[PDB]
RNA sequence: GGACCUGGCGGUGCUUCAUAUCCCUCUAGAGGAGCCUGUUCUGUAAUCGAUAAACCCCGAUCAACCUCACCACCUCUUGCUCAGCCUAUAUACCGCCAUCUUCAGCAAACCCUGAUGAAGGCUACAAAGUAAGCGCAAGUACCCACGUAAAGACGUUAGGUCAAGGUGUAGCCCAUGAGGUGGCAAGAAAUGGGCUACAUUUUCUACCCCAGAAAAACGAUAGCCCUUAUGAAACUUAAGGGUCGAAGGUGGAUUUAGC
């Protein structure tokens, strides 16, 4: 009961003070973040749920000592559910006497919200019942309680540097596979690229690994405006060509308008390539590749 | 006390090499060489071979520890599968765990 | 079916502990290793010495406390130093008990040559984490 | 060795085999506790641990180890038997149960009082008796032939209110448990006259079963079929016969048997029902006029009807008995108190 | 009667309390020595992670309640006095190579168990400028091939690894003593120099 | 030491020291266990080696008949086997040195042919007539200042006084020259052998003291120490030159150690008055034992801290007593308390003369600092914490001892309970104080009914109950006051006359004339002369029905 | 015998379907050759277990001696063990698993209906079901939120393992136990799986991708010889070298795997 309850606040309050006290801390100040902050330091626990790691803290009953239920719609058995639809029933009825990237929540956000269970045709009628809500012409004081339940569904670039020689440049990074490059490129160039101090042509003698690297310049139309500079390690030609060409991409936002940064986006010149190889599985000859199966 | 007669038979095989660990070292250092006189090296030989058979450290088989299990003994925990098994299910075993990636 | 330390549900009445509630795919996750020593850390070496004494503890202090355990024990090594924590009912009498905690520490200690120490958490039953 | 060791309940749990080919669909032995009998610091060699098998302080003083002398530890040994064959002998003899109807029927058989309700309710004035246990099967093509426990089962308080319900499971204990905590929600309440008998006679035929109940007078006893005296015992009538004819099927037997038990009408239900006296006449107290109701509202002055002869279907068997030409080998047996 | 157990020693402590003196040193958690109502455990479904009494999850954790920060500062104020003054005239690397030229490496290992010993530990490593010794043209060329691999031209410095005695100072002596020929070889002259 | 736990924590001062046994019966038992099967510890794994943690040797495996068989048997101890092994080498006449006899002779002497007490298989004189030793050194070849020191000291040890004269005549006739030990031993022996008065051993102690200066032997604590522990004996006439032997020790520059100020304040403690001498030694004892470290130097010396305190509580001296405390609270001169008993005693004094005369506030930090942190208080010093208690008029925290009483195996105390009742009852108090002291009587009623006494028939005091139901009307729990009435004559105590007048004033509020009733059913059972008066309040004060009142008649004329 | 209840299995159609899946379509394979390896058979004095899916580079992340449990011969008897047994039984079990599962159902405990019969409990503009718990899910690991792992209940095959170990039952106790020395293991043959290839998108060399040659040679890790490594022991292991240059020329029905 809130019996218990208050009485674990208690508890809660008094170790709370004994906590700020064997930390050192202001017992007035002592926040939610200080309590896991000292609890996390004082039993270090490395389990990967964090549900399971030691947790210091702060469902209830609906009637009073009496019997008598708090909530009219209690004897519904989902009182809040009911309760809810209610309330948006009679804005609608009070809508009707009267005259994107948005979605709605998901049948378990809506529980959480609710604190009940609920199942999945009364979670169609409830967004049924707000849809008719939000094309009934709805002010403002129904556009709020439609937003209670709607969920919110750019690349960002670095800026422009400069270095001791007096130009101008900017720096990003990138990924493929198991290969990392690292890339600068200069606001004003003649096209030159020199990867780990080497000249591009000599080494990536293959076409397609430069036909790579040329990509992100030739989408925007910047060929030999730029000179790059570019660091790679690790993976093979093919990896180490598509990093320097993500890193020099992302670093080349910098440099064009923010369409062109769209562009390039739709393109696909800055989405990381997160296909990696996968692990070989026991029983299994590789990642797929099942054992010729007998009979 | 042993699990069964074969680790009686492996501990006392590892004793007696242990015993004769050193004379077979010297034996086998005059032999493995080309320096000392082929006459010597054919007398350190026979001199190898006089020992008793159970002294040669190849006759020694790292069985489990807890079940004589010849085969599949993990050397570092030297145990079998099977106890291994058992006892990282149980966790009894400090930081191994199951493993996915 | 992985037969391997699990319980299985038959009529949600056998009462199991946060340990035995948990299968082995968890120890990472939700119940961390009941032995803590470096032996099977990188590069160190004596882990089957460390792995055999933990399982003869193991095995002595279930049997000198007959009825007595709640919950498996928890090793602990710092050093040379070694701690079992043992959560244990309350049937026996505190006599008894400190009875055992010298005996099995003194008899320990000069059988492994390291200070043993025993810590005894008292708990009136054992604990249910659930029923299965 | 000791590593290959194990635990006393995984060593029973192989032993015994509680699970496998044979016991996973039926295609003797049982567990016993070595440590009930086995107290901490006792040893073949009968050692004295001061403080953990023989008391730390003797005579106010530090106990020393001490070792007992072999006819003492003799004795000791004896003394572990003897408690160990005491405890078997205990363990294999039992209490025996009282037998219902028979000495293999379930019918009759009490199941003590009803488990007590949530709301601070407790049923221990309720007894608690089983009528039948039939065994079901059903035709599943996932299992076969699937098997069940149906039980009858009638509580009653001795004063009036008792029921019946029917419980299915999968486990006899299960059905049992089922039914008698269903019963106490199912309770009708039977009106006794005196507190010791039916009100009238009582002519009924549920589906297929006749039942015939006589009121008689103190002391006759119950001469009724055994589920009716069991039925009569737990809502508390000592004294009444019951012929049941036609089918015997004890559900229906049970279900007529209380639906005509409650629809008996009282003493002041008809005093007020015609508005007139009811007076009883005993041949024992001779001609004394005993008024046992009076109507609740005002009295009917008029004299009633003198029925000439009254329009009642008499039953046959009640008319040849009467008229002694009944001569059944069977009627009238002298049997045991009920 | 059957025993009764006492409440906790938590509820009689106070909430300004000196904790260092509750755990003065490393110990298992105590629930009833530890006033935080600490809980641990994966919750059950519409459940509470287990309370402290009887939590094994707890007992498995190597608490640091015995280090707070103010126990970590008190120990600390103690110990200010063991500790001895780096000195200031060498506050960077540079100083340290011109006055100290020759670096000693020795690793110590600490692992849990009853035996200390670790052969890894017997390993020193000894690492100089050949730029900090007194050395010529001739006799730097001639110590730089006669070491060989032990020599980074890169970096200008030798690296002599010993572990061929048992024992730490066995090594470091063994180390000192190679350093100690191989200058004064380095020195010398040989008539087989000469045909190069 | 106790393990930190609820359950095994110890509650009272005999459960610590029963849990304290047991322990060390275990470890005796488990190195019992060691020393019997000492195959099974051989394995050393232990880098770098644990000495202390490897199997022990008690018994000889020197076989031949010789010096090496015979050193093994007395390094050993074993005494039996020792002396057959010399028989038997003195028939074989094969050397033995003159050091090995005398060590022989060490051993015999020091333990008075005991055989070393293993793990297993007072009043008089120790000491045997017939023994080895004396044997022994009738037969020893040649003999040494050591011999005589050592079979004097083993003498003495032993209490044969008389046999340690005749060594002292035996030395004498040799020309030889004891030590200091040596003629500590003698003191000792002519103190002890003779009933003689004060005057004698005087002279005797004096006279050896000169002839210990003429041969050249140099004074020591132990001296001082034997001197003043011989003086014990004659309280009164050595009052006086316990003074001299102190400023002797100064002059000497032998600094009196814990054990010789002890053996002093001893010495002091004559059975009388202890405020006419003690005040003139205790004061200058702490002044020069003030803010000094001490090293164990004497056996005595752990004593000195309780003995103190014991007449600092007789002295009254809050101010002293916390310079002793003080004292033990230095450096690490704790160590010297002493063992539990004397702990026990020496914290059960200190706490008792602060609640006599400390200031209660500082009487309750003292509580908290001490219980149980130093030891587990008795039932006569938590009765004493509770009578300042009262005098301070705290009563507030009259409840919370009683649970610290519960924490403290009190709880079956009946002295105490019958304390705690009657100080609750004792005075009216508010409303709150009423209704706690009210829940302090029900817990010590559920005590009552929880006794292990209830083996015979319990004789529950009528001093209790009657307090029990005073606290309850008070309060206004009046329901168990008319069950307590029933149970008064269920246990046969008579009620009390306070206790008839709370029944009636606690009734007249709530104007129950039927509970005022039985007051006086109560009153005519017992036959109190209050009923009378009571019966006429009954008809005053209460609304008194006809039937009620005509149980009053009833008995008015019973009565 | 009458009426019902629960029933199912039917190489029985129709309409939807399956997403590496039932077929076709896609790629690379197996089925042709050699070799390697397992199995079956033959043989031996000379293990056992596995046996369609779910056995067949399986127990074994491994057999020259040991391992070893086999055979022959010899030896020992309270035996390393308060004995021992790899002796029988997985159709007594624990233990650890296969399998549908690349499944989502299993479900106690209640409530209601049928007159309180074997039974039944579905309607969302809702008409008696609710359900703890288990599993799925969720959460977690790895690189995300994806994916892969892990997980995957109750049941099914009296499924596998008494030879990991433990244990029930039964048996041996001068032997069915223990120890030593020596020894098998081959090919008429079939079969499964793997490796190398049958080449020109190739081979050799340099290089690690702008070359020069080779091209009836391509092709053995096989055979023979020799050396070396390991070991006490190499004839039987591995590595290297020399020598030999064979079958083979893209393979039938069928069949494997991959989003
Ligand atoms: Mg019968
Ligand atoms: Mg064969």
């Amino acid at each position: 009961t809130e019996d218990f309850i208050k009485k674990q606040i208690e508890e809660f309050n008094i170790g709370k003070r004994h906590l700020a006290n064997m930390m050192g801390e202001d017992p007035e100040t002592f926040t939610q973040e200080d309590i896991d902050r000292a609890i996390a330091y004082l039993f270090p626990s490395g389990l990967f749920e964090k549900r399971a790691r030691p947790v210091m803290k702060h469902r209830a009953i609906q009637w009073g000592e009496d019997g008598r239920p708090f909530h009219y719609l209690f004897y519904t058995g989902k009182q809040s559910y009911y309760s809810l639809m209610h309330d948006v029933y009679g804005m609608l009825l009070n809508l009707e006497k009267h005259q994107i990237g948005s979605r709605w929540l998901i049948k378990e956000e809506l529980e959480e919200m609710l604190v009940e269970k609920l199942s999945d045709l009364d979670y169609m009628q409830f967004i049924r019942l707000l849809e008719k809500l939000l094309t009934s012409q709805c002010g403002a004081a129904e556009e709020e309680f439609v937003q209670r339940f709607r969920r919110s569904v750019k690349q960002l670039i670095e800026p422009v540097q400069y270095d001791e020689q007096g130009m101008a440049f900017s720096k990003s990074e990138g990924k493929r596979k198991t290969a990392k490059a690292e890339a600068i490129v200069y606001k004003h160039g003649s096209g030159r690229i020199k990867v780990n101090g080497i000249d591009y042509q000599l080494y990536f003698p293959i076409t397609q690994d430069r036909e790579q690297l040329m990509f992100p310049f030739h989408f925007v139309d910047r060929l030999g405006k730029h000179d790059v500079t570019c660091t790679v390690s690790g993976g093979g030609r093919s990896a180490q060509a598509g990093a320097i060409r993500l890193a020099m991409a992302k670093a080349l936002c910098s440099f064009v308008t923010e369409d062109e940064v769209e562009w390039m986006r739709q393109a696909g010149l800055l989405t990381t390539d997160p296909r990696v190889r996968e692990r070989k599985k026991p029983g299994q000859e590789g990642a797929r590749r099942k054992f010729t199966w007998k009979k | 006390h042993y699990v069964d007669w074969r680790m009686w038979r492996d501990v006392k095989r590892r004793k007696m090499a242990y015993e004769y660990a050193d004379e077979r070292l010297r034996i086998n250092s005059l032999r493995k060489n080309t320096i000392l006189p082929k006459i010597l090296q054919d007398v350190a030989d026979e001199e190898i071979a006089a020992l008793p058979r159970d002294s040669c450290p190849v006759r020694i088989r790292n069985r489990c520890v807890m079940t004589s299990r010849p085969r599949g003994v993990k050397r570092r925990w030297r145990l079998s599968r099977i106890v291994f098994r058992h006892l990282a299910d149980h966790g009894q075993l400090s930081g191994i765990q199951r493993a996915t990636w | 079916k992985n037969r391997a330390a699990r319980v299985r549900v038959s009529k949600g009445d056998k009462p199991v502990t946060y340990e035995e509630a948990h299968a082995p795919h968890y120890i990472a996750h939700r119940k961390g290793w009941l032995s803590l020593h470096t032996g099977n850390l990188d590069g160190e070496d004596h882990a089957a010495e460390r792995t055999v004494e933990d399982v003869f503890l193991r095995k002595f202090m279930w049997g000198t406390f007959p009825g007595c355990l709640a919950d498996q024990l928890v090793l602990k090594r710092r050093g040379n130093q070694l701690e079992i924590c043992a959560v244990v009912l309350r049937q026996l009498s505190p006599h008894k008990y400190y009875f055992l905690v010298g005996y099995s520490e003194t008899l320990l200690s000069y059988f492994y040559k390291c200070p043993v120490r025993l810590h005894l958490q008292t708990v009136p039953s054992k604990v249910v984490y659930k029923y299965l | 060795s000791f590593f290959t060791k194990l635990t006393a309940d995984e060593l029973w749990k192989g032993a015994l085999a509680e699970t496998g080919a044979g016991a996973k669909k039926g295609r003797k032995k049982k567990r016993k506790d070595l440590n009930r009998g086995q107290i901490i610091g006792e040893g073949r060699y009968g050692f004295l641990w001061p403080g953990l098998n023989v008391p730390l302080m003797k005579n106010g003083a530090v106990q020393t180890i001490a070792q007992r002398s072999k006819e003492e530890q003799e004795k000791v040994e004896a003394d572990m038997i003897q408690q160990r064959e005491e405890w078997d002998r205990k363990k294999k003899m039992k209490v025996k149960r009282e037998r219902g109807w028979s000495g293999n029927s379930w019918g009759g058989i009490s199941l003590g009082p009803p488990d007590p309700g949530p709301c601070g309710e407790t049923y221990e004035d309720f007894d608690t008796r089983i009528l039948e246990v039939r065994n079901v099967f059903t035709m599943t093509a996932k299992e076969g032939r699937k098997k069940s426990i149906r039980v009858l089962v009638a509580v009653g308080n001795g004063k009036g209110a008792a029921g019946f319900s029917i419980g299915k499971a999968t486990d006899r204990m299960d059905a049992f448990r089922k039914a008698k905590n269903r019963a106490v929600h199912h309770l009708h309440y039977i009106e006794r006259y005196e507190d010791h008998t039916i009100f009238h006679d009582i002519s009924l035929r549920f589906k297929r079963t006749h039942i015939k109940m006589k009121k008689q007078p103190k002391g006759y006893g119950l001469r009724c079929h055994r589920a009716i005296i069991t039925i009569c015992r737990l809502i508390g009538i000592k004294d009444m016969y019951a012929k049941v004819s036609g089918s015997i099927n004890m559900l229906s037997l049970t279900q007529g048997l209380f639906r005509g038990l409650s629809r008996q009408e009282t003493h002041q239900q008809l005093a007020d029902k015609k508005g007139l006296h009811v007076v009883e006449i005993r041949e024992e107290c001779g001609p004394l006029p005993i008024v046992v109701a009076s109507p609740r509202g005002p009295l009917r002055k008029d004299p009633e009807p003198e029925d000439e002869v009254p329009d009642v279907k008499l039953d046959w068997e009640d008319v040849k008995t009467a008229q002694g030409m009944k001569r059944s080998v069977w009627s009238n047996l002298k049997r045991a108190a009920t | 009667p059957r025993r009764k157990a006492l409440p906790p020693r938590t509820e009689k402590m106070a909430v300004d309390q000196d904790w260092p003196s509750v755990y003065p040193v490393a110990a298992p958690f105590k629930p009833s020595a530890v006033p935080l109502p600490v809980r641990m455990g994966y919750p059950v479904k519409k459940g509470v992670p287990m309370a402290k009494e009887g939590n094994l999850e707890l007992l498995k954790i190597p608490n640091f309640l015995h280090l707070t920060p103010v126990a970590i500062k008190k120990h600390c104020e103690a110990l200010k006095d063991f500790c001895t003054e780096w000195p200031a005239a060498l506050d960077s690397d540079e100083k340290c190579e011109k006055h100290f030229p020759i670096e000693i490496d020795s690793t110590d290992y600490v692992s849990s168990g009853p035996s200390v010993r670790n052969p890894r530990a017997r390993v020193v490593v000894l690492r100089v400028k050949l730029s900090s010794l007194n050395l010529d043209d001739h006799a730097k060329k001639k110590l730089i091939k006669l070491v060989g691999e032990r020599y980074c031209k890169t970096t200008d410095v030798l690296t002599i690894k010993t572990d061929r005695c048992p024992l730490r100072r066995q090594n470091y002596d063994y180390a000192v003593y190679l350093l100690t020929v191989l200058y004064h070889e380095s020195w010398n002259t040989e008539e087989w120099e000469k045909s190069k | 030491v106790f393990q930190d736990d609820p359950y095994l924590m110890p509650a009272s001062s005999l459960e610590s020291r029963s849990f304290l046994l047991a322990k060390k019966s275990g470890e005796n038992v488990a190195k019992f266990i060691i020393n019997s099967y000492p195959k099974y510890f051989q394995k050393d794994i232990a880098e770098p080696h644990i000495p202390c943690l490897m199997p022990e040797y008690f018994e000889p495996q020197i076989k031949d008949i010789s010096e090496a068989a015979l050193k093994e048997r007395i390094e050993l101890r074993k005494v039996k086997a020792s002396v057959d092994m010399f028989d038997q080498l003195l028939q074989a006449g094969t050397t033995v040195s003159l050091e090995t006899t005398n060590s022989l002779l060490d051993l015999l002497c020091y333990y008075g042919d005991q055989e070393p007490s293993t793990d297993y298989h007072q009043f008089g004189v120790t000491w045997r007539a017939k023994n080895n030793a004396e044997r022994i050194f009738s037969l020893m070849p040649e003999k040494n200042e050591h011999s005589y020191c050592t079979m004097i000291r083993g003498m003495v040890k032993h209490r044969a006084y008389e046999q340690a004269l005749n060594l002292y005549t035996e030395l004498l006739n040799n020309r030889l020259h004891a030590d200091v030990y040596t003629f500590n031993a003698l003191i000792e022996a002519t103190v002890c052998a003779i009933n003689e008065k004060f005057e004698e051993k005087w002279s005797k102690i004096l006279e050896l003291l000169r002839h210990m200066v003429a041969q050249k032997v140099k004074p020591n604590l132990q001296t001082f120490n034997t001197i003043l522990k011989c003086l014990r004996r004659f309280h009164v006439f050595a009052r006086s030159p316990a003074l001299q032997v102190l400023r002797e020790m100064k002059a000497i520059g032998i600094e009196p150690s814990l054990a010789t100020y002890h053996h002093i304040i001893r010495l002091f403690d004559q059975p009388g008055d202890p405020l006419k001498r003690s005040s003139f030694i205790i004061y200058d004892i702490m002044n020069e034992l003030m803010g000094k470290r001490f090293s164990p130097k004497d056996p005595d010396d752990d004593k000195f801290f309780q003995s103190a305190m014991s007449i600092c509580s007789s002295l009254r001296d809050l101010e002293l007593a916390y310079q002793v405390h003080g004292l033990l609270k230095t450096g690490d001169n704790w160590k010297f308390i002493g063992p539990d008993q004397h702990r026990n005693f020496y914290y059960s004094k200190f706490f008792d003369l602060i609640c006599l005369m400390e200031q209660i506030d500082v009487t309750l930090k003292w509580y908290e600092d001490l219980i149980p942190s130093a030891y587990f208080p008795h039932s006569q010093t938590m009765i004493h914490l509770l009578q300042a208690l009262d005098v301070a008029n705290r009563l507030e925290v009259i409840p919370k001892i009683w649970k610290d009483s519960k924490e403290y195996g009190h709880t079956f105390r009946s002295d105490l309970r019958e304390e705690i009742l009657m100080l609750m009852a004792r005075d009216k108090h508010p409303p709150e104080l009423q209704v706690a002291f009210a829940d302090c009587a029900a817990d010590i009623k559920s005590a009552y009914e929880s006794q292990p006494i209830r083996q015979t028939a319990q004789d529950w005091p009528a001093t209790s109950l009657n307090c029990i139901a005073i606290l309850f009307l008070r309060a206004g729990r009046t329901q168990e006051a008319w069950k307590m009435l029933g149970l008064f004559r269920k246990h046969n105590k008579i009620p009390r006359s306070e206790l008839l007048n709370e029944l009636m004033d606690s009734a007249k509020v709530s104007n129950s004339p039927s509970q005022a009733i039985e007051v006086v059913e109560l009153a005519s059972a017992f036959s109190l002369p209050i009923c009378e008066g009571l019966t006429q309040r009954v008809m005053s004060d209460f609304a008194i029905n006809q039937e009620q009142k005509e149980a009053l008649s009833n008995l008015t004329a019973l009565t």
